[PDB]
């Protein structure tokens, strides 16, 4: 009971407020959050667009 | 710390101890009030070698100047209880 | 036979190897008498004015006003312009800045140059 | 102030002074929070000598190091693309001078 | 500590001194038990070796010598206690030592709890309130002329009489007072 | 949207607060300790989550 | 801007009618009542001021030191209370009728927009500071001390004045606002190397600059608690801004007049800071302090561009509330010790810890702790500097190095170690003294959070 | 509630320098003529538990027994269930 | 938090079962981990790739002439 | 610069730690040449490999420090060599522990610090560098080994030297957890983030077998 | 999101891989951000459209604000007060103005760096060259002004520099 | 390592520069100087960012190393057969560039016996 009060009161309520404050105020605004494009590997498929990245040039595997 | 309170029971115990220990003393001999010099018939090295046993015994070394004047064991019980504030 | 021990400044010399003190006389020990007898005056006086219920306040030592005042406000009239104090103030008063002109001027009027020049490359360099 | 007697029972035990006695001119700056001028097991010039001689030796050993490195029997590691020209700094409108590596 | 040091050291606590340090730096040397009383001995059958030596000249050429041969082999990190004026928890509770006088300036509703503690304390500074007019005055007709000779005191010859100037040895505030 | 900001942002926040709860009630008793520690143990299980993002 | 002149001079009939035991409650209430009012005035443009009429205007230089200016009055009232209890009422009735005089005389300086009624207003404060250090002051030394405090200043200011009325026979005005737009550059001639010396030493006095700084440790040491808070937070700043405002008729003279005084600067930071190192008393410390921070700022003034602007204006203002909170810090010990000694009243945290608490706060803005505005003044001068040239960081260096030593020196000596046996008149520490500490610390700690409001007309 | 029992001291005739280095200790004296008065005191030292001493390899192989059990055991399961 | 312990004056002090098996139980994981890295991965101290004899390679693959054509 | 001042640093630090009679400073000097040794990684231009190192760093450095703490406490605030005496079996969680910190300190191979150091070592031998810089980075490893010796030796195996009343105990739970959750670290946590993390240098895939093994032989 | 205008601040379309899971056992990632909608976002969204609703109640508008051109300081009268006035609150904004551009360019070079991950030094480079040019534009238009810069100055450092480009390119004309 | 010993006790010029390899014609040694080929495109090699240093001629099996582990990342103990195929191109690699050094070296020894050869015969 008091682990349970505990994750509420000092998780959960301030991830709330993060969340929130991050993801109607912070991202209002241009260029605030910015993140690492994901890698980008043969053969992937992409949501957007569904294309398929082409694969390698056969390269003679040996060993 | 979680130290046990010693006493002067304990203290008067642990000097005898250490005393009884010295093979240059006969145990049956020394008393609490038993001089050092003239009773147990000591030199002034043996005093100095017993207030280092005294010192290695109870962890703390006693000052020169006040170790000089040590003469019985239960003046040695009594410095000790005095500087470690021990009330009974 | 062993290695000796050299004193300096910042490594005095230790009571045990002080040869003075082992050159004892008469009137060594009276110095040393008369030495511990100020000293046990003054230690009277102070545990006497120390353990009074009466006195609630602080107990004004002379000795620290005196180290104060000295330190301070008794230097003035006891100056005296010698060589040894007009070369000494010369040097520590003029010396540094005259130096760290020199050095400024010379580098500023380097930088100088070499923009007149064109050769410095601030690019990128907006804020001043 | 540091060498003076630790077992004495002084006015100020802290500071190890006694009220009423001449104060140092100096005092403030032989506090035992400063310089100490406590003897030494070994004298000053002894050490003085010893530091010196094992910083120079030092410098002077990695001066040497640096005259004479280290390294394994290998060439130069090959780089694919001009020695990844384009994504080095960039520029694509020169049209480098191109260096093709040798199979071996 | 507890004792006013003398005018001078005479040969024999210079000798005395001079063992109990030598002693200790060969502990500080011999780390184990076996070693340390073997060299421990050994050194106490050099030390003896001119016990019963007469002349003063000599005996002062000697422990002379014998501190420069100190000087050279003292183990530049001897041993010390944790409480020594060189250990590493020397002055470690001198920041929870706390003044009695502080106590004078408790709120009334600070003193009103530990109410005994204070009855005790009003008795305790009764009781140097009239023995201080004992004590200035036993002071004064025994001190000799002149000023002290020496910084020891008197203890209390009469009935009723405390030894002079008490009140800050008894009220010491303690060893570990937290 | 995007939990990493959040509990990365999250786990820092959160290791101040019993910096702000250090002049309430539970200051001036013995559980402060076990509050700090419990603190610091759910901002460490809070920040594994980004690493396993990241991994 | 009569809004707040207008107040402060009702100050005094309220003084003067009241009662002789409410003098300090309604003083005190009205003194923040008009810091209230005053918070106003922070409101600026990015253009170019904010003219309230032909006689005063107001600018993001002069808007946070006429703040800082009103603020500092109720603090000097709260800490001037204790010590003359045992004055008469008429007496008390007047040293609160110098500090209003003074409060009045600085808000009227800082907007003053012509030069001469500056010079005037800038030389009426001098009566009312002589008279407070040399009428309500415990030492002997006090009337040495004012002279200093007079003749030092006077010496600067009198070819000030000669300048100024010689530049309205050649221009016409001495409007700021003309003199900004009509100005023009001063030719290399000895003519005009003297009337550059004569419109800079003025102001070069009173920072001080080191050589000229000799009647600051005296006036600081032999004044009275609200003396010296009033001398170390606002007077110190009177030659800064002056320097801010004639400069822009000196250039391009100032590119090489500067040498003589950056270098006097560049090495008394240094010397000064150093001087803090060995020091016996208090007062003599948080004075050197004082000439340090000041030498930067003068530093920064003299290199002349916007990044050394907004780090004089900063830490102008930074400094302004350390040195007066430091003060307040050494006067509470010294009513209790009556010894103004740093040595001798020792381990103060055991006996008095929330004062500890404050001293620690106060010794860690002095020592410019990021991130708060001490170091955001610290660091665009130092920026500034290195744009100038690249060898001033070693000095810049030292000095910071130097400057954290003493402050823990300060905070050890007196804070820690363990207290003086002989001194059982320790007394808790007053509800007075704890609001006078927390009234100079918070507005630290709340303008770290809005930084361009105290950066000055060129953020 | 603390360490508040009356804890006993043992008897003084328990310690005997018999079995320890001290003997050598004697001995090498008493070859040159000498003795140890306080050797008697330290016998504790030797006496109880602290009578068997562990060496360097022997503190660094502290459990290498039920580890190499383990091991061989986990080996063995592995072996028997890949070769299947 | 735990039990009660006395002190013992110049004997050996009381053991738990508890802290003897578990610091055994410890060091026996420790042990049983070098062991199980070692057999499953050995190339990481041994190594897995030979090392090359440079003198051992022909001059046919090194592009060396017999000292007179170039 | 950056690779002299870590190699110097290392070598002279743990010299200066070869000797000492306080525990505390004993594992001090050693966290300052594991520093340096993190500084002569970065000279040879290996960030990620040095940042791997500051992560088991901190693990088996943090256990190390919390069982001289332990023994401390233990003995009455003593801090000196020279009086500890037997706890290989007087105290065996702490003796267990402070073993196997001691065994990932040096390296010893599948522990927390074998797969930060020993590439440390490998990649220090296969660079064009100082030579004097490598020599002293092989030294370091040497003394890092010794001075661990002398702690488990002075601290655990002889007899007892301490004062005779012994008051040793080991039975909180608060010890005992916080110990052996760093003691799970440094066995496992090597491993874990080693295999974890995306490989971000290229390999030193082929050693000659002196080479390869030369940690070990200087250890 | 409307709150910004795209072409000012340019985003490439950021194609993102699709899961191709390789094994059947089931992620933490997955399951650890499921819960982290179920539990967060839920709510966080719930309390955002009663805040919109209640601000979509009461809609209110505020205004840019326009300013007109006026006469900069070229075509001032010498000592004609009112027009120099009018010419330097004019300069002032526009200084304010280019600032505000060299910062626009400075975020969207910053952005493009964290963006490109690993390939920053190739892909940054049309950022780089356009930051290049806004700080050369810059730094002859505003630098070396000092902290009582005026547009007379700027007037004048330009006047400075066109008369050391004529004087250039009329003697490497006749050259 | 013997190199060092080699070069820096006997004679300089006898053994080749690290620095400034190599010192003779890619062609010197024989006619066909097959050119070695490169698996990844700019395209993918730059979608998979890498780094600067990791982008050599092995860098293909890397792609497969990345594509496997963020593939199967619960069981980061999956793909250990792409982890020894790029160990074996860095080896192969490594023993190219060994290759390299040893040629440059005996290239050296023969052109330094030449021209002692020609001195000799101009000499007699
Ligand atoms: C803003 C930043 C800070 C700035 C301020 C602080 C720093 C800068 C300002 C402060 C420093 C300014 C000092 C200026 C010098 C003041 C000299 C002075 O007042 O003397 C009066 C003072 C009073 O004369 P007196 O009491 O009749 O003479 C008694 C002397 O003891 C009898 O002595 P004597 O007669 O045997 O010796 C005199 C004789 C011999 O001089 C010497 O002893 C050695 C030579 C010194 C000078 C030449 C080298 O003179 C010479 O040969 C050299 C003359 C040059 O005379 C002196 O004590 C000084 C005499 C020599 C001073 C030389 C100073 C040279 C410094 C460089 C310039
Ligand atoms: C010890 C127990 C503590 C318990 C409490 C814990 C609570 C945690 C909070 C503690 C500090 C955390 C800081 C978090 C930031 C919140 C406040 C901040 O956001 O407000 C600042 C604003 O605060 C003010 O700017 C600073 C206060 C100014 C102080 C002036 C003092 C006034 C009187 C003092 C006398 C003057 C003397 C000095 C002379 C100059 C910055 O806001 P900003 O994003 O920018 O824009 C404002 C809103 N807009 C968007 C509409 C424009
Ligand atoms: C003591 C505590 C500090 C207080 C304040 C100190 C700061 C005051 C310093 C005054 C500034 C410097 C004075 C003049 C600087 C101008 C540069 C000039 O003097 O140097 C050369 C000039 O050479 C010499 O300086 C000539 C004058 C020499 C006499 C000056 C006295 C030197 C020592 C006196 C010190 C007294 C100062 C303290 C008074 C109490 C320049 O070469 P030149 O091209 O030719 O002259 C150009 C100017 N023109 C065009 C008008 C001709
Ligand atoms: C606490 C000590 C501080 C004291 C500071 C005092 C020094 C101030 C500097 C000199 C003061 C007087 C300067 C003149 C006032 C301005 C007048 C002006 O600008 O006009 C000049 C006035 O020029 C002068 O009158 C200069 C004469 C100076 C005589 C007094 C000299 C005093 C000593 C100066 C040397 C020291 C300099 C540094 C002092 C630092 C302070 C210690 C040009 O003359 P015009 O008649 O207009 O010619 C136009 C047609 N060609
Ligand atoms: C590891 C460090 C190195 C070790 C260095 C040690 C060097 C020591 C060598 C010199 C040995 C000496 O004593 S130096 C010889 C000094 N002279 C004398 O010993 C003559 C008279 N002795 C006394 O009077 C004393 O009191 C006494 C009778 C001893 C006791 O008496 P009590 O007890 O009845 O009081």
């Amino acid at each position: 009971y008091r682990h349970s009060i505990f994750a509420v009161t000092h998780v959960l309520i301030p991830v709330w407020i993060i969340h929130y404050y991050l993801k109607y105020h912070v991202t209002a605004k241009p260029y605030t959050v910015v993140e690492r494009k994901p890698r980008i590997f043969p053969g992937d498929t992409i949501l957007e667009t569904g294309e398929v990245i082409p694969l390698m040039k056969e390269f003679p595997d040996q060993h | 710390s979680d130290a046990p309170p010693l006493t002067l029971e304990a203290i008067k115990d642990r000097v005898l101890y250490v005393l009884k220990l010295y093979d240059k003393i006969d145990p049956e001999k020394l008393s609490v009030n038993s001089h050092f010099m003239k009773d147990l018939g000591l030199d002034s090295l043996d005093q100095v070698e017993i207030i280092m046993a005294m010192e290695d015994e109870f962890g703390f070394e006693i000052p020169d100047i006040d170790a000089e004047k040590l003469m019985c064991p239960q003046e040695i019980v009594d410095y000790i209880a005095d500087k470690k504030d021990v009330y009974e | 036979s062993f290695p000796k021990y050299k004193p300096s400044r910042l490594a005095t010399l230790p009571a045990t190897l002080d040869p003075a003190e082992y050159d004892i006389s008469p009137e060594t020990r009276k110095a040393q008498a008369e030495r511990l007898a100020i000293r046990s005056r003054l230690k009277r006086e102070y545990l006497l004015q120390y353990n009074d219920p009466n006195r609630l306040g602080v107990i004004e030592d002379p000795a620290l006003i005196r180290w104060t005042y000295a330190r301070s406000a008794n230097i003035y009239p006891n100056f005296r312009p010698t060589p040894k104090t007009s070369l000494l103030g010369a040097l520590f008063g003029i010396g540094p800045l005259f130096f760290w002109y020199y050095v400024f001027k010379t580098d500023r009027d380097k930088k100088e140059k070499l923009i007149q020049e064109g050769k410095l490359d601030q690019t990128f360099n907006i804020s001043y | 102030q540091q060498e003076r007697d630790p077992w004495y029972d002084w006015d100020h035990p802290d500071l190890r002074l006694n009220w009423g006695e001449p104060i140092h001119w100096d005092l403030d700056m032989y506090i035992r929070n400063r310089v100490d001028t406590s003897p030494t097991p070994v004298s000053w010039n002894t050490m003085c000598k010893h530091l010196f001689g094992f910083v120079a030796f030092m410098l002077f050993m990695f001066w040497v190091g640096e005259i004479y490195p280290s390294y394994q029997p290998v060439g130069p590691k090959q780089y694919p693309y001009n020695d990844l020209y384009l994504e080095r700094g960039g520029d694509p409108t020169k049209e480098p001078e191109p260096v093709v590596h040798y199979e071996i | 500590a507890f004792s006013a040091p003398a005018a001078y050291l005479t040969h024999q606590q210079k000798v005395l001194r001079l063992y109990k340090r030598a002693l200790r730096h060969l502990e500080s040397w011999c780390v184990h038990r076996d070693k340390y009383r073997y060299f421990a001995c050994l050194m106490r059958a050099r030390f003896d070796e001119h016990k019963n030596e007469k002349d003063m000249v000599k005996a002062t050429q000697l422990l002379r010598q014998a501190e420069e041969e100190f000087w050279y082999g003292q183990h530049p990190q001897p041993y010390i206690f944790p409480e020594s004026p060189g250990g590493t928890s020397y002055e470690r509770y001198e920041c929870y030592k706390v003044p009695e006088w502080c106590l004078d300036d408790w709120h009334p509703s600070e003193k009103a709890m530990y109410p005994d503690y204070f009855a005790k304390r009003e008795q305790w500074k009764r009781l140097r309130r009239e023995s201080w007019e004992r004590e200035v005055k036993q002071l004064q007709e025994e001190t000799p002329p002149g000023g002290p000779r020496t910084e020891a005191l008197p203890p209390a010859r009469k009935e009723g009489d405390l030894p002079p100037l008490w009140w800050h040895i008894v009220t010491r505030p303690r060893e570990r007072p937290m | 949207m995007n939990p990493f900001a959040s509990l990365t942002l999250t786990t820092l926040t959160i290791l101040t607060i019993p910096i702000m709860m250090s002049n309430s009630n539970i200051y001036k008793t013995n559980l402060y300790p076990n509050y700090v520690k419990t603190t610091v143990s759910y901002a460490f299980t809070l920040s594994l989550v980004p690493l396993l993002m990241f991994m | 801007m009569l809004k707040i002149i207008i107040p402060t001079t009702m100050l005094l009939p309220m003084t003067w009618m009241s009662k002789h035991n409410m003098i300090w409650i309604n003083a005190t209430v009205h003194s923040l009542l008009i810091s209230l009012i005053s918070l106003s005035l922070l409101n600026q443009l990015g253009e170019n001021s904010l003219n309230f009429s032909l006689t005063f205007f107001s600018d993001s230089l002069s808007a946070p030191l006429l703040v800082l200016t009103t603020w500092l009055l109720p603090l000097m009232l709260m800490a001037s209370q204790s010590h003359l209890s045992k004055e008469t009422t008429t007496r008390k009735k007047l040293y609160i009728t110098m500090l209003i005089l003074l409060q009045l005389f600085l808000i009227m300086t800082f907007t003053a927009t012509e030069l001469i009624l500056f010079y005037i207003l800038f030389e009426a404060t001098l009566v009312p500071t002589l008279i407070i250090i040399t009428r309500w002051g415990n030492q002997t030394e006090r009337l040495n001390a004012g002279l200093y405090f007079l003749f030092y200043t006077l010496a600067g200011s009198l070819p000030l004045l000669v300048a100024l009325v010689y530049i309205q026979n050649t221009t016409g005005s001495l409007n700021f606002l003309i003199i900004h737009y009509w100005s023009h550059p001063l030719s290399n001639s000895w003519s005009n190397i003297f009337m550059w010396l004569a419109c800079i030493m003025a102001f070069m006095v009173k920072m001080p600059l080191y050589g000229l700084h000799l009647w600051l440790p005296k006036a600081h040491v032999e004044a009275p608690i609200a003396g010296s808070m009033v001398l170390a937070a606002v007077l110190l700043k009177l030659g800064g801004y002056g320097m801010m405002r004639i400069t822009t008729i000196l250039n391009p003279l100032t590119n090489y007049m500067a040498y003589p005084f950056l270098m006097l600067s560049m090495w008394g930071m240094i010397m000064t800071s150093s001087i803090c190192l060995r020091q016996t008393d208090l007062k003599s410390l948080i004075a050197y302090s004082s000439v340090s921070h000041m030498a930067l700022v003068i530093v920064a003034i003299m290199i002349q561009t916007p990044w050394s602007f907004m780090g004089a204006t900063a830490l102008m203002i930074a400094h302004g509330l350390t040195s007066s909170m430091l003060f307040c810090l050494a006067n509470t010990n010294y009513e209790r010790v009556h010894s103004r000694t740093m040595i001798l009243a020792r381990g103060l945290q055991t006996l008095l810890p929330l004062m500890a608490t404050w001293w620690l706060v106060a010794s860690l803005t002095n020592l410019a702790l990021p991130p708060s505005i001490n170091l955001i003044g610290e660091l665009f001068i130092i920026t500034a500097s290195f744009s100038w040239s690249n060898i001033t960081i070693i000095l810049m260096g030292m000095n910071m190095m130097i400057t954290a030593l003493y402050s823990l020196y300060m905070l050890i000596t007196t804070q820690r170690g363990k207290y003086t046996h002989h001194i059982n008149n320790i007394k808790p520490s007053f509800t007075r003294e704890n609001a006078l500490m927390a009234l100079h610390i918070l507005p630290l700690l709340l303008l770290t959070l809005n930084p361009k409001m105290i950066l000055g007309p060129l953020y | 509630e603390h360490g508040h029992s009356k804890m006993e001291l043992p008897d003084y005739k328990q310690w005997k320098i018999e079995g320890t280095p001290l003997e050598t200790v004697q001995e090498k004296l008493a070859a040159r003529g000498l003795r140890d008065p306080w050797g008697r005191n330290e016998a504790w030292r030797y006496s109880g538990g602290f009578a068997n001493n562990v060496s360097f390899v022997g503190a660094l192989l502290k459990g290498f027994k039920w580890g190499f059990a383990a091991f061989v055991v986990a080996v063995g399961a592995e072996y028997y269930l890949e070769s299947q | 938090g735990g039990v009660h312990i006395e002190p013992r004056y110049r004997q050996f002090p009381q053991l738990t079962r508890s802290q003897l098996i578990q610091a055994e139980f410890f060091s026996a994981t420790m042990w049983f981990w070098i062991l199980w890295r070692f057999w499953h991965d050995s190339d990481a101290v041994l190594g897995h790739f030979p090392y090359p004899d440079p003198s051992q390679w022909t001059d046919e693959e090194l592009g060396i002439l017999p000292d007179d054509e170039d | 610069m950056t690779l002299c001042l870590g190699a110097i640093t290392t070598l002279f630090t743990a010299l200066c730690a070869i000797t000492q009679n306080d525990i505390k400073k004993i594992v001090a000097f050693s966290t300052s040449s594991q520093l340096g040794l993190m500084m002569v990684t970065i000279g040879i231009n290996q960030p990620h490999l040095a940042f791997l190192h500051i992560c088991m760093h901190a693990f088996f450095k943090a256990m190390l420090f919390m069982c001289s703490g332990s023994i401390i406490h233990s003995l009455n605030d003593e801090q000196d060599i020279r009086k500890m005496g037997g706890l290989y079996k007087a105290m065996p969680f702490t003796t267990t522990a402070l073993i196997i910190g001691s065994l990932a300190l040096t390296g010893m191979p599948y522990l927390t610090g074998f797969y930060s150091k020993d590439l440390i070592i490998e990649a220090v031998n296969m660079s064009y560098t100082n030579a004097w810089a490598l020599l002293m980075t092989l030294i370091a490893t040497s003394l890092t080994a010794a001075y661990s010796t002398r702690i488990i030796f002075f601290a655990f195996l002889g007899k007892p030297r301490f004062p005779p009343l012994v008051l040793i105990n080991e039975n909180n739970p608060l010890l005992i957890n916080s110990i052996k959750r760093l003691l799970i670290g440094s066995i496992f946590a090597g491993f874990i983030i080693s295999n974890n993390i995306p490989p971000m240098t290229v390999p030193n895939t082929t050693m000659p077998l002196y080479m390869k093994m030369t940690a070990l032989i200087v250890t | 999101p409307d709150s910004w205008d795209k072409d000012v601040y340019p985003e490439p379309p950021r194609r993102t891989p699709a899961p191709a899971p390789q094994t059947s056992l089931p992620n933490p990632v997955t399951y650890l951000t499921k819960i982290f909608d179920l539990l967060v976002d839920r709510p966080v969204t719930l309390a955002r459209e009663f805040i919109e609703q209640q601000h979509a109640k009461n809609r209110y508008y505020y205004y840019h604000r326009e300013f007109r051109r006026v006469p900069d300081i070229t075509e001032c009268e010498e000592k004609d007060i009112l027009c120099m006035f009018e010419a330097e609150m004019q300069w002032r904004r526009d200084y304010k103005v280019d600032q505000e551009i060299v910062n626009i360019i400075q975020e969207r070079l910053k952005a493009c760096q964290q963006r490109e991950g690993e390939s920053y030094r190739q892909n940054c480079a049309k950022e780089l060259e356009q930051f290049t040019q806004v700080s050369k534009a810059f730094q002859d238009r505003y630098s070396d002004l000092g902290a009582h810069y005026s547009a007379r100055k700027c007037l004048a450092k330009q006047k400075q520099r066109m008369l050391a480009e004529r004087k250039a390119a009329k003697e490497a004309a006749a050259a | 390592g013997a190199h060092l010993a080699r070069r820096y006790l006997g004679d300089a010029s006898k053994e080749p520069d690290p620095l400034r390899m190599p010192t003779f014609p890619p062609d010197y040694g024989f006619p066909e100087r097959k050119e070695r080929e490169m698996v990844a495109t700019q395209q993918e090699m730059n979608d998979a960012q890498l780094m600067l240093q990791q982008r050599d001629y092995c860098a293909h099996y890397l792609i497969q190393l990345l594509k496997c582990k963020r593939d199967s990342f619960p069981n980061f103990l999956a793909c250990k057969h792409e982890q020894h195929d790029w160990d074996y191109c860095e080896h192969l690699d490594y023993v190219k560039r060994m290759k390299e050094f040893e040629r440059e070296r005996r290239l050296l020894q023969r052109k330094k016996r030449r021209e002692q050869r020609e001195a000799e015969m101009a000499r007699g």
